[PDB]
C-alpha cells in the first residue's frame, strides 16, 4: 500500500520537524527577558466613543493616516469614521448585511468588506460622482469570507471559510492566486509590513505562513488547542502572534519556526476574537469574549493592563500606524478610542 | 464653537448620516428575521416558494408585517463560526422532511437522513446563541410519508418505536422525538406544523409563531414578563 | 459626466425680479453643498450665496442678503437663485458651483458654465493679489502671490486657501484646495504653498494651456472672498 | 369652619403615616435609582413606569409635615404658604399616580392585545412628549389649590384640609369622582382584555411566566380598588348626608383615615411594578 | 478512491519543503525581538504615553 507508506513518511517528516525545532531551542524568551524592566501598569482611557452602529460590530480597520476608520456591523452599513472629531465621513449600505470583515486601502482610496455572501466587495471611496459605489464584487470563494487585507489598490488577499486564502486582481476581478493547505476554516489574516509574506490562522488550530508571489505555504505553526480567530505580525515582520478559543495568545517567530511565549491567565477562560500589536511590539493587545481587552507584555507574558468598558464581546481591535491610539470594536454596537 | 466652516459642514454631514442611519435602523427593527435551517435539500425550497452562492435572502410581507428569511444552505463550513450572527433573529424555521426516515444520507455509511435531522436539531435548539429563540419546526412532505409508511415501517428508523403503522400516530411520535431534543423547555417554545407539498396555511402558522415571540418580547419591555 | 447647466439669465430692468436655475447631472446633487458665484464684466469673481446639503445652512453675501434667495430641489437636481430688486451692480455672469465638505474633500471642484444676466440703466477677510497682469514665457516657472488680511491657518492645521484658474471664455476650475493640495485632473506642475497670510502658487514649465486669470479664495469663514485676479499673458 | 376633636385620629395617623412614608420612600428611592442608573436604554413603557415612580416619590417627600400636623392634634404650625404647597403636592401627585397607572395599563393593553400596532413602535421622544403633556394637564387641573386659600383657624386650632371639610367645591368633588372612576374603567377593561387574550393563546399561557404576568395584571387592579375605594366611599357618604352628617366626628375620622390608603397605594406601587418584574435590575 | 494518493504526495511534498528550512536559534530570535522593542520603545505612544499637547485624541 502506497498510502500507508506515505502516511509513515509524513509522520517521519513531522517527527523530523519537531526534532529540529526541539534541538534548535536553547533558551526561551522568558529566560532572556526576565532580566529587563517590566512595562509597569498600562492604563488607557476611552478618548472617543464612536456611536452610530445599531448591530454587533464585527470588524474594523485603521487608515494609514491614523485618523480615518472603517467599521462593519450586521446593520449592513460600512461607516467611515473621523476618529479625531467623531464624525462619520461615509456610510456605505451593503448588499449583504452579514458582513464579518472589512479592510481599508493603504492609499485610502478603497474599502473592502465581506461575509456570509462569500464575496469581497470593493468600494471606491473617492469617486467623481461624490458617492461611495461598488468598485467590483470579488466572487469565487465557496465559504464565508472571514478576512480581507489590501496589498495595494489592485491587489487584495482574502481569507475565507472554505479552508482557502485567495489573492485577487481588482482590475480584472479574477482569482490570481489560491492559497490551500488549511484543514479548518481560515478565520484570520495578517499581512507583513513589506507585503511579501502573510500569515493566516484557521480552525485546524494551526497558522500558516504563505508567500504572495509564489502562492504556496512556507511554514506551518502549531501549538493552539482550539480555533484560531486572530493573527497579527510583529512590527518588524519577523514574528507574529495568534489568538484562539483556548484563552491563550501564542507568539511565533518566522526564523526560529517555533512558539516562543504563551500569553494566558488562569482567570481568563473565554476565547480571543482580536489580536493587535503596538508600534514597538512591546505591548500585545487582545480582545476577548469576557467583554474587555487585555494588554499583554508581549516580551514577558504579563497583563500590562485591561481595557474595560464594553458591554458585549470585543470583536475587533486596531492600533494606528503611528501607534498613537488603539480602537476596540464590540458586539454592543460601539467603537472606543484609547490612549 | 472653535470650528471652521468646513468643520461645521462636515459635522452637518455626519448628522445627516446619523439621521439616515436612525431611519434605516427603525425600518429594520420592524422587520422579522427568520433563520431557515434543515438537513440538506429536504423541504426548504417548497417552503420558500410557499411564502414567496452564500446566504439567500427571502423577502415576503404577510398582514402588514415584513419578513426577512435567511437560508444558510450551501454554507459548508463550521456552523459555530457564523451561527452567532443570527443570535438576534425572531425565530428559527426548521424544515424537516418526513419521508426520509428510511432513506440514507449517502455521505456516511449506514447514516440516516432522519437521524442527521435529529442531530442538527439538537445542535441548533440547544445552542448557546438560541437559548430564548423559538423554533418553528416544519415537518415537510406529510402526504408522501403517509403513502410510503404502508410500504416501509418506521421501526427501521426508530427501533424503540412500537406503535401502529398509521400516519397520525407515527407522525405524532416523530414530532415528540423532535420536541424531546429541547433541553430548554422552560425558556423557549417549539412550534410544529405538518406541511404538504402544496399547503396554503404555512405563512399563517409562521405569522402566529412570530406574533407569540413578539408578545414575549413586548412583555419584557414593560418588565411584566 | 459631472455637468452643471445654468439658465434664466437675460436683460433685466432695474428693480425687477428674475430666478436662476442650475440643472445638475452626473453627480449626487443631494450630498453636495452648492454655491452661487457671480463675475461682473470687470472680471472679478464674487461669492453670492451658499446652501448646504439638506438645505439646513444658508449664507448670503452682504450685498445680496435679504434681497436674493437661494434654494434647491434635490428630487430634480436643480439649484435656484430667486433674485428680487435687481440693481445695476447685479449685472454679472452667475456661476453655479459644486462643493462637498468632509475630511479630505475637495470643495469648489466643479463650476458650471455660467448664465449671463444684464441689468439696464468691514469685518470681511480681504484677499489681495499684488500683481494683476504679468507676462510669462511658456516653458518657464511663474509664481502668483496672494495675501490675506486675516490668517487663514486654523487651529486644526488647515490653511483654507483655494486657487482657481479661469481660462478665457471658460468657467473657473479648482487647482489647489487647501493651500497645498493638488486638485483632481490638474497637472502636477501646479504647486501651492505659503503660511499664515502670505501665499504663493508656482507653475513650473508653463504652457499655453495655463493662460488665464488666477484667483485666490479663502474658506476660513463666510462670506467667501476672492482675490482681484492675476492674469497671465503671452 | 368647624372644631372636630377626633383624638382616635391622633392615635392612628402618626405611626400609619410614618410607616407609609418610610417604606414608600425606600421603595421609590431604589426604583428610581434602578430606572435612571442601571437600565441602559429606555423604552416608552419604562418612561411610564418611571413617571409613576416619580409621582409616588413626590407623595412621599411631602408626607412628614402632614404627619406632624397629625401629631399636633391637627394643628398646622407652618403658616399658610407651606400648607398651600402641601395640598398642591398631595393632590397633584395623586392625580399623577392615577394617570401613570392608566397609561401603564393602556400601554400594556396595546403591547398584548394589539402587538402589531404602530403605537408600540413610537420612540422615547413621543413617550416623553406624552408624559410631559400629562404632567402639564395634571398641574393645570390641580393648580387651583395653589391660587386660593384653604387654611382655617378655630381658637388656636389651625386646620388645613381640602377633601374633608364640606362643599361641592366648584366641581372639585365631581373631579374627584371622575378621578377614580374613569381610570377604574380603563384599568378594568385593559386588564380584562389582556388576561382574556393571554388565556386564549394556549401555546403560550401554559408557561409559568404568563401565569405570573396575568396574576400581576389582576393584582394591580385589586390593589388600586382596595386603596382608592374607601376614600371615595367615605366622601360620597358625606356628600349624600351633608345635612345630617355636617361635621360628624365619625365621618370626619373616616375620611381622614381612608385617605391614608392612597398613600399606602403609592407605597405599594414599586412592590407590584418594579420589584415584581424579574427583568428590572 | 485513488485520488487521495495525489493529496498525500502534495502533503508530504509540503512537509518535505517545510523540513528543509534554515532555522536560527530561539535565543537569537528572542534577542532580535527584544532589540526591536528596545529600539522603538520611545516612539511607542501606547507603551510610553505622550503629553496631552502631543495627543491628537485629547
Amino acid at each position: 500500500s502506497e498510502l500507508d507508506q506515505l502516511r509513515q513518511e509524513a509522520e517521519q517528516l513531522k517527527n523530523q520537524i519537531r526534532d529540529a525545532r526541539k534541538a534548535c531551542a536553547d533558551a526561551t524568551l522568558s529566560q532572556i527577558t526576565n532580566n529587563i524592566d517590566p512595562v509597569g501598569r498600562i492604563q488607557m482611557r476611552t478618548r472617543r466613543t464612536l456611536r452610530g452602529h445599531l448591530a454587533k460590530i464585527y470588524a474594523m480597520h485603521w487608515g494609514t493616516d491614523s485618523r480615518l476608520l472603517v467599521s462593519a456591523s450586521q446593520d449592513g452599513k460600512l461607516i467611515i469614521w473621523d476618529s479625531y472629531t467623531t464624525n462619520k465621513v461615509h456610510a456605505i449600505p451593503l448588499r449583504s448585511s452579514w458582513v464579518m470583515t472589512c479592510a481599508y486601502a493603504p492609499s485610502g482610496n478603497y474599502v473592502a468588506c465581506g461575509g456570509l455572501d462569500n464575496i469581497c466587495s470593493i468600494y471606491n471611496l473617492k469617486t467623481r460622482e461624490g458617492n461611495v459605489r461598488v468598485s467590483r464584487e470579488l466572487a469565487g470563494h465557496t465559504g464565508y469570507l472571514s478576512c480581507c487585507r489590501f496589498l495595494d489598490d489592485n491587489q487584495i488577499v482574502t481569507s475565507s471559510g472554505d479552508t482557502t486564502c485567495a489573492l485577487w486582481d481588482i482590475e480584472t476581478g479574477q482569482q490570481t492566486t489560491t492559497f490551500t493547505g488549511h484543514t479548518g476554516d481560515v478565520m484570520s489574516l495578517s499581512l507583513a509590513p513589506d507585503t511579501r509574506l502573510f500569515v493566516s490562522g484557521a480552525c485546524d488550530a494551526s497558522a500558516k505562513l504563505w508567500d504572495v508571489r509564489e502562492g504556496m505555504c512556507r511554514q506551518t505553526f502549531t501549538g493552539h488547542e482550539s480555533d484560531i480567530n486572530a493573527i497579527c505580525f510583529f512590527p518588524n515582520g519577523n514574528a507574529f502572534a495568534t489568538g484562539s478559543d483556548d484563552a491563550t495568545c501564542r507568539l511565533f517567530d518566522l526564523r526560529a519556526d517555533q512558539e516562543l511565549m504563551t500569553y494566558s491567565h488562569d482567570n481568563i477562560i473565554c476565547g480571543i476574537t482580536s489580536v493587535s500589536f503596538s508600534k514597538s511590539g512591546r505591548l500585545l493587545l487582545a480582545g476577548y469574549d469576557d467583554f474587555n481587552c487585555n494588554v499583554w507584555d508581549a516580551l514577558k507574558a504579563d497583563r500590562a493592563g485591561v481595557l474595560a468598558g464594553h458591554d458585549n464581546r470585543v470583536s475587533c481591535l486596531g492600533v494606528t500606524d503611528d501607534g498613537m491610539a488603539v480602537a476596540t470594536g464590540s458586539w454592543d454596537s460601539f467603537l472606543k478610542i484609547w490612549n | 464653537c472653535t470650528l471652521s466652516a468646513e468643520d461645521k459642514a462636515a459635522v452637518e454631514r455626519s448628522k445627516m448620516i446619523d439621521r439616515n442611519l436612525r431611519e434605516d435602523g427603525e425600518k429594520a427593527a420592524r422587520e422579522v428575521k427568520l433563520l431557515l435551517l434543515g438537513a440538506g435539500e429536504s423541504g426548504k425550497n417548497t417552503i420558500v416558494k410557499q411564502m414567496k452562492t452564500g446566504i439567500v435572502e427571502t423577502h415576503f410581507t404577510f398582514k402588514d408585517l415584513h419578513f426577512k428569511m435567511f437560508d444558510v444552505g450551501a454554507q459548508r463550513s463550521e456552523r459555530k463560526k457564523w451561527i452567532h450572527c443570527f443570535e438576534g433573529v425572531t425565530a428559527i424555521i426548521f424544515c424537516v422532511a418526513l419521508s426520509d426516515y428510511d432513506l440514507v444520507l449517502a455521505e456516511d455509511e449506514e447514516m440516516n437522513r432522519m437521524h442527521a435531522s435529529m442531530k442538527l436539531f439538537d445542535s441548533i435548539c440547544n445552542n448557546k446563541w438560541f437559548t430564548d429563540t423559538s423554533i418553528i419546526l416544519f415537518l415537510n412532505k406529510k402526504d408522501l410519508f403517509e403513502e410510503k409508511i404502508k410500504k416501509s415501517p418506521l421501526t427501521i428508523c426508530y427501533p424503540e418505536y412500537a406503535g401502529s403503522n398509521t400516519y397520525e400516530e407515527a407522525a405524532a411520535y416523530i414530532q415528540c422525538q423532535f420536541e424531546d431534543l429541547n433541553k430548554r423547555k422552560d425558556t423557549k417554545e417549539i412550534y410544529t406544523h405538518f406541511t404538504c407539498s402544496t399547503d396554503t396555511k404555512n405563512v399563517q402558522f409562521v405569522f402566529d409563531a412570530v406574533t407569540d415571540v413578539i408578545i414575549k418580547n413586548n412583555l419584557k419591555d414593560c418588565g411584566l414578563f | 459626466d459631472v455637468q452643471l447647466v445654468e439658465s434664466g439669465g437675460g436683460l433685466v430692468q432695474p428693480g425687477g425680479s428674475r430666478k436662476l436655475s442650475c440643472s445638475a447631472s452626473g453627480f449626487a446633487f443631494s450630498s453636495f453643498g452648492m454655491h452661487w458665484v457671480r463675475q461682473a464684466p470687470e472680471k472679478g469673481l464674487e461669492w453670492v450665496a451658499y446652501i448646504s446639503s439638506g438645505s439646513g445652512t444658508i449664507y448670503y453675501a452682504d450685498t445680496v442678503k435679504g434681497r436674493f434667495t437661494i434654494s434647491r430641489d434635490d428630487p430634480k437636481n436643480t439649484l435656484f437663485l430667486q433674485m428680487t430688486s435687481l440693481r445695476s451692480e447685479d449685472t454679472a455672469m452667475y456661476y453655479c458651483v459644486r462643493s462637498i465638505y468632509y475630511y479630505g474633500s475637495s470643495p469648489f471642484d466643479f463650476w458650471g458654465q455660467g448664465t449671463t444676466l444684464t441689468v439696464s440703466s468691514g469685518s470681511d477677510i480681504v484677499m489681495t493679489q499684488a500683481t494683476s497682469s504679468v507676462p510669462v514665457t511658456p516653458g518657464e516657472s511663474v509664481s502668483i502671490s496672494c495675501r490675506s488680511s486675516k490668517s487663514l491657518l486654523h487651529s486644526n492645521g488647515n490653511t483654507y486657501l483655494y486657487w482657481f484658474l479661469q481660462r478665457p471664455g471658460q468657467s473657473p476650475q479648482l487647482l489647489i484646495y487647501r493651500m497645498s493640495n493638488l486638485a483632481s485632473g490638474v497637472p502636477d506642475r501646479f504647486s501651492g504653498s505659503g503660511s499664515g497670510t502670505a501665499f504663493t502658487l508656482t507653475i513650473s514649465r508653463l504652457e499655453a494651456e495655463d493662460v488665464g486669470v488666477y484667483y485666490c479664495m479663502q474658506h476660513l469663514e463666510y462670506p467667501l472672498t476672492f482675490g482681484a485676479g492675476t492674469k497671465l499673458e503671452l | 369652619c368647624c372644631r372636630i376633636e377626633g383624638d382616635t385620629i391622633s392615635q392612628v395617623m402618626p405611626p400609619l403615616l410614618i410607616v407609609a412614608f418610610v417604606l414608600g420612600a425606600l421603595g421609590n428611592g431604589v426604583a428610581l435609582c434602578g430606572f435612571c442608573f442601571h437600565m441602559k436604554t429606555w423604552k416608552p413603557s419604562t418612561v411610564y413606569l418611571f413617571n409613576l415612580a416619580v409621582a409616588d416619590f413626590l407623595l412621599m417627600i411631602c408626607l412628614p409635615f402632614r404627619t406632624d400636623y397629625y401629631l399636633r392634634r391637627r394643628h398646622w404650625a407652618f403658616g399658610d404658604i407651606p400648607c398651600r404647597v402641601g395640598l398642591f403636592t398631595l393632590a397633584m401627585n395623586r392625580a399623577g399616580s392615577i394617570v401613570f397607572l392608566t397609561v401603564v395599563a393602556a400601554d400594556r393593553y396595546f403591547k398584548v392585545v394589539h402587538p402589531h400596532h404602530a403605537v408600540n413602535t413610537i420612540s422615547t421622544r413621543v413617550a416623553a412628549g406624552i408624559v410631559c403633556t400629562l404632567w402639564a394637564l395634571v398641574i393645570l387641573g390641580t393648580v387651583y389649590l395653589l391660587l386660593e386659600n384653604h387654611l382655617c383657624v378655630q381658637e388656636t386650632a389651625v386646620s388645613c384640609e381640602s377633601f374633608i371639610m364640606e362643599s361641592a367645591n366648584g366641581w372639585h368633588d365631581i373631579m374627584f369622582q371622575l378621578e377614580f372612576f374613569m381610570p377604574l374603567g380603563i384599568i378594568l377593561f385593559c386588564s380584562f382584555k389582556i388576561v382574556w387574550s393571554l388565556r386564549r393563546r394556549q401555546q403560550l399561557a401554559r408557561q409559568a411566566r404568563m401565569k405570573k404576568a396575568t396574576r400581576f395584571i389582576m393584582v394591580v387592579a385589586i390593589v388600586f380598588i382596595t386603596c382608592y375605594l374607601p376614600s371615595v366611599s367615605a366622601r360620597l357618604y358625606f356628600l349624600w348626608t351633608v345635612p345630617s352628617s355636617a361635621c360628624d366626628p365619625s365621618v370626619h375620622g373616616a375620611l381622614h383615615i381612608t385617605l391614608s390608603f392612597t398613600y399606602m397605594n403609592s407605597m405599594l406601587d414599586p412592590l407590584v411594578y418594579y420589584f415584581s418584574s424579574p427583568s428590572f435590575p | 478512491n485513488t485520488a487521495s494518493i495525489a493529496q498525500a504526495r502534495k502533503l508530504v511534498e509540503q512537509l518535505k519543503m517545510e523540513a528543509n528550512i534554515d532555522r536560527i536559534k530561539v535565543s537569537k530570535a528572542a534577542a532580535d525581538l527584544m532589540a526591536y522593542c528596545e529600539a522603538h520603545a520611545k516612539e511607542d505612544p501606547l507603551l510610553t504615553p505622550v503629553p496631552a499637547s502631543e495627543n491628537p485624541f485629547r
